[PDB]
C-alpha cells in the first residue's frame, strides 16, 4: 500500500527556518510528482508546493513563494520541504501529498506539526489519575509547549475504552487529560500505565496507577 | 486564484439519511478539450489526514462505496451521501483540481444526531506528586453523552466553585457518535486542604452525581 | 486561436497523466508526448495505441481512431507512427 510518513515538525522561532522530510513507500517514488498541503489548527486545507517527479517543473502558492524550496532524493525516496522566514501564520499540520490520475493529490500522510511561536518548549508533568472510595482511570498531562503528545495506555494494549481529550491552552501551556475503561478485576491486579511522549522535548514517560486516592 | 465556496458550513443528519452539500467555484472547472470537471473531493475524519473520495467530479476512487455520488459541471457541484453512516462523520472538502494554485473550499462538516444518552461521570483527587509541587487539579470525565450540549457544576464543601474549572469537549465518536467532556478545577494546594468534599455534577433528568472526601 | 489552446491542455493534461501514474511492471517504454500524441507508459515489444488527440478540429468524427507507435523490445520508442484513423475526414 502507498504509505507518506511526515517527519521534521516541532517548534520554531518567528523568522527562523525548519526542514520538513517525507518518507514514501508503496510506490514507485522516483515515478510521481509530489506536493506539500498543510492546514492550520481547526481550519481547512492550503495547497503550498508540487515538485515533479524529475525535479524539472515546480510550483509555488503565493504565500510561500521565496521563502519555501520544494525538493526531493528519489534514490532515498524522501520528499523535502525547507521553510524559512516563518511567521505565526504558517502554524499547521504538514502534509506531503502523492497524485492518481486523474487527479493531483489522493494518498495523504500522517502529517507533522509546525508551531511557529517565540514561546520555549517545556516538557509535560504527567499525573495519575486514581479513583477515591468498570472503572475509569485517567493521566493528567500538564503543562506542556507546544503540541503534540501522544497518550497510550499499556503501550497501545489498552486501545478501545479510551479517551483523550483535546488540550487547552493556558499561560503559553497545554493541559490535556486521558481516561480509560476497565474491569474491575484488571485493575489493581494487572498493570495499568499511560505512557506520554512529548518530541519537542523528547520526553517519554510511563506513569503507573496506583489504587489508592 | 480559484475560490471554492462550500454551503452548508455543517450540518447535522441521523443515521440511515440522506444529505446532500454544494460546492461552486468562482470559475469554470470544465475542460470542454475532453469534456471533464476538474473537481475532486475528501473526506477528513476526526483527528485523520483526508481522504480521496470522488476525482473529476463524479469518479469514484477504488474502494469508495456507492452510497457517495458526486455530479455537477461548470461551477456548480454537489456531493451526496445516501444511508448516512455513523463512520461518515468527518469534513468534506470539494478542491480545485484544474490549474494552479490548487485551492479547497472551506469544508462542509457532517454531524450526526443519536439518541439521548446519560453521561458516565467519575471523580478524581488530585495526586499527591501534583501536591507535593504545589497543585492542586481535580478531573471530572463526563463520557459518551449526547447531546453535546452539557453542563459541569463543582461543588466544594456544598458552594458552588467556578473558579479554575477548564472544560474540553472531544469530537463525535466515530462508532456510536456520542459526546464526551473532561472537567479540570485546578487549585493550589493550600486552597485545596483547607476544604474536604469535592462534587461534580452533570445535568442534562436529574443531576448525576459524584464526590469525594479529602 | 482555441485550437491551439486546446492543444496546449492535451500536452498538459499529457504530462499531469505521467506525473501522476506510474509504468506498468517490468521493461516498458517511458512515457513521452511528441506533439501530437501522449503517448503513456508501455511494455516492451508491443505496439502502443491511444485514442486520436481530443484537441483535433475533427475529433468527433475520429474519436473512436487510434494513433499507433511501437514499443521496442528495450524499452525504446520507435519512430515511426500510424495515424491514419485520426485523419480529417473531408
Ligand atoms: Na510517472
Amino acid at each position: 500500500d502507498v504509505q507518506l510518513v511526515e517527519s521534521g515538525g516541532g517548534l520554531v522561532q518567528p523568522g527562523g527556518s525548519r526542514k520538513l522530510s517525507c518518507a514514501a513507500s508503496g510506490f514507485t517514488f522516483s515515478s510521481f510528482g509530489m506536493h506539500w498541503v498543510r492546514q492550520a489548527p481547526e481550519k481547512g486545507l492550503e495547497w503550498v508546493a508540487y515538485i515533479s517527479s524529475g525535479s524539472s517543473t515546480i510550483y509555488y502558492a503565493d504565500t510561500v513563494k521565496g521563502r519555501f524550496t520544494i525538493s526531493r532524493d528519489n534514490p532515498k525516496n524522501t520528499l523535502f520541504l525547507q521553510m524559512t522566514s516563518l511567521r505565526s501564520e504558517d502554524t499547521a499540520m504538514y502534509y506531503c501529498a502523492r497524485g492518481k490520475y486523474p487527479t493531483w493529490i489522493a494518498y495523504w500522510g500522517q502529517g507533522t506539526l509546525v508551531t511557529v511561536s517565540a514561546a520555549k518548549t517545556t516538557p509535560p508533568s504527567v499525573y495519575p489519575l486514581a479513583p477515591g472510595s468498570m472503572v475509569t482511570l485517567g493521566c493528567l498531562v500538564k503543562g506542556y509547549f507546544p503540541e503534540p503528545v501522544t497518550v497510550t495506555w499499556n503501550s497501545g494494549s489498552l486501545s478501545s475504552g479510551v479517551h483523550t481529550f483535546p488540550a487547552v491552552l493556558q499561560s503559553d501551556l497545554y493541559t490535556l487529560s486521558s481516561s480509560v475503561t476497565v474491569p474491575s478485576s484488571t485493575w489493581p491486579s494487572e498493570t495499568v500505565t499511560c505512557n506520554v511522549a512529548h518530541p519537542a522535548s523528547s520526553t517519554k514517560v510511563d506513569k503507573k496507577i496506583v489504587p489508592r486516592d | 486564484d480559484i475560490v471554492m465556496t462550500q454551503s452548508p458550513s455543517s450540518l447535522t443528519v441521523t443515521a440511515g439519511e440522506k444529505v446532500t452539500m454544494s460546492c461552486k467555484s468562482s470559475q469554470s472547472l470544465l475542460n470542454s478539450g475532453n469534456q471533464k470537471n476538474y473537481l475532486t473531493w475528501y473526506q477528513q475524519k476526526p483527528g485523520q489526514p483526508p481522504k480521496l473520495l470522488i476525482s473529476w467530479a463524479s469518479t469514484r476512487d477504488s474502494g469508495v462505496p456507492d452510497r457517495f455520488t458526486g455530479s455537477g459541471s461548470g461551477t456548480d457541484f454537489t456531493l451526496t451521501i445516501s444511508s448516512v453512516q455513523a463512520e461518515d462523520l468527518a469534513v468534506y472538502y470539494c478542491q480545485n483540481d484544474y490549474s494552479y494554485p490548487l485551492t479547497f473550499g472551506a469544508g462542509t462538516k457532517l454531524e450526526l444526531k443519536r439518541a439521548d444518552a446519560a453521561p458516565t461521570v467519575s471523580i478524581f483527587p488530585p495526586s499527591s506528586e501534583q501536591l507535593t509541587s504545589g497543585g492542586a487539579s481535580v478531573v471530572c470525565f463526563l463520557n459518551n453523552f449526547y447531546p453535546k450540549d452539557i453542563n459541569v457544576k463543582w461543588k466544594i464543601d456544598g458552594s458552588e466553585r467556578q473558579n479554575g474549572v477548564l472544560n474540553s469537549w472531544t469530537d463525535q465518536d466515530s462508532k456510536d457518535s456520542t459526546y464526551s467532556m473532561s472537567s479540570t478545577l485546578t487549585l493550589t494546594k493550600d486552597e485545596y486542604e483547607r476544604h474536604n468534599s469535592y462534587t461534580c455534577e452533570a445535568t442534562h433528568t436529574s443531576p448525576i452525581v459524584k464526590s469525594f472526601n479529602r | 486561436g482555441e485550437l491551439y489552446q486546446r492543444w496546449e491542455h492535451y500536452g498538459q493534461e499529457c504530462q499531469k497523466m505521467l506525473e501522476t501514474t506510474e509504468p506498468p511492471s517490468g521493461l516498458a517504454c517511458n512515457g513521452s508526448f511528441d506533439m501530437y500524441a501522449c503517448w503513456n507508459y508501455t511494455a516492451a515489444n508491443t505496439t502502443a495505441r491511444v485514442s486520436c488527440p481530443w484537441y483535433l478540429p475533427w475529433f468527433r468524427q475520429v474519436s473512436a481512431g487510434f494513433v499507433f507507435r511501437q514499443c521496442g523490445s528495450d524499452g525504446q520508442w520507435g519512430s515511426w507512427r500510424d495515424h491514419t484513423q485520426c485523419e480529417n475526414p473531408e
